[PDB]
């Protein structure tokens, strides 16, 4: 029962989300191999995802983690990019959306850099790029990311090379 | 799907070499994320 509501680009909610997307772009060590060569996006549309079942599932778990961690859910807004975003918004995150090969274990990954999530929109390491041109730097085809509310709780700190 | 480090609810990967790379996070329950916004976009070719 997901319905999607288009935010108007005049809406302060739209602008705020766009700002968090544009300002968290960075350069990547792969020279653009996986996600393309770019400094910014052209944002074509932003939609609020409303699903009641899924939301109650989120906040019930939130309350659990909260109580296990000095009443601090440690809630963030973070990016997630994958070929499966249409399933995610209808059916919820689960094991299908996990990154088995991942550096920090087989779980669901999220990025503070929008440009990091962008590298996964067409698969691990960009896969073979956009479906229509097979181009990992395609400037034409429409891409899709999620901006998600994530409960971290007590988070294990793992420095990385 | 793997498990959380005992006594923790998530992992934070803080890059230590690239001082401009921000954090990446991993969770191990689907119930710990809610996909609030769907952004449709193009990357832009630099001038
Ligand atoms: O958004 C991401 C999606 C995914 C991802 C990877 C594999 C399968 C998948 O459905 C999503 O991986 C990431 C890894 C990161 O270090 C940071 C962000 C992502
Ligand atoms: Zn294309």
């Amino acid at each position: 029962g997901t319905i999607l509501i288009d935010l108007s680009p005049d809406d302060k909610e739209f602008q705020s989300v766009e700002e968090e997307m544009q300002s968290t772009v960075r350069e990547h060590r792969d020279g653009g191999h996986a996600g393309g060569i770019f400094n910014r996006y052209n944002i074509l549309k932003i939609q609020k995802v409303c699903n009641k079942k899924l939301w109650e599932r989120y906040t019930h778990r939130r309350k659990e983690v909260s109580e296990e961690n000095h009443n601090h859910a440690n809630e963030r807004m973070l990016f997630h990019g994958s070929p499966f975003v249409n399933a995610i918004i209808h059916k919820g995150f689960d094991e299908r959306h996990a990154y088995i090969g991942g550096m920090f274990g087989a779980g669901i990954y999220f990025a503070e850099n929008s440009s990091k999530s962008n590298q996964y929109v067409y698969g691990i390491g960009g896969g073979t790029g956009c479906p229509v041109h097979k181009d990992r730097s395609c400037y034409i085809c429409h891409r899709q990311l999620l901006f998600c509310r994530v409960t971290l709780g007590k988070s294990f700190l793992q420095f990385s090379a | 799907m793997a498990h959380s480090p005992p006594g923790h609810h998530s992992v934070t990967g803080r890059p230590s070499v690239n001082g401009l790379a921000l954090a990446e996070y991993v969770i191990y329950r689907g119930e710990q994320a809610y996909p609030e916004y769907l952004i449709t976009y193009q990357i832009m070719r630099p001038e």
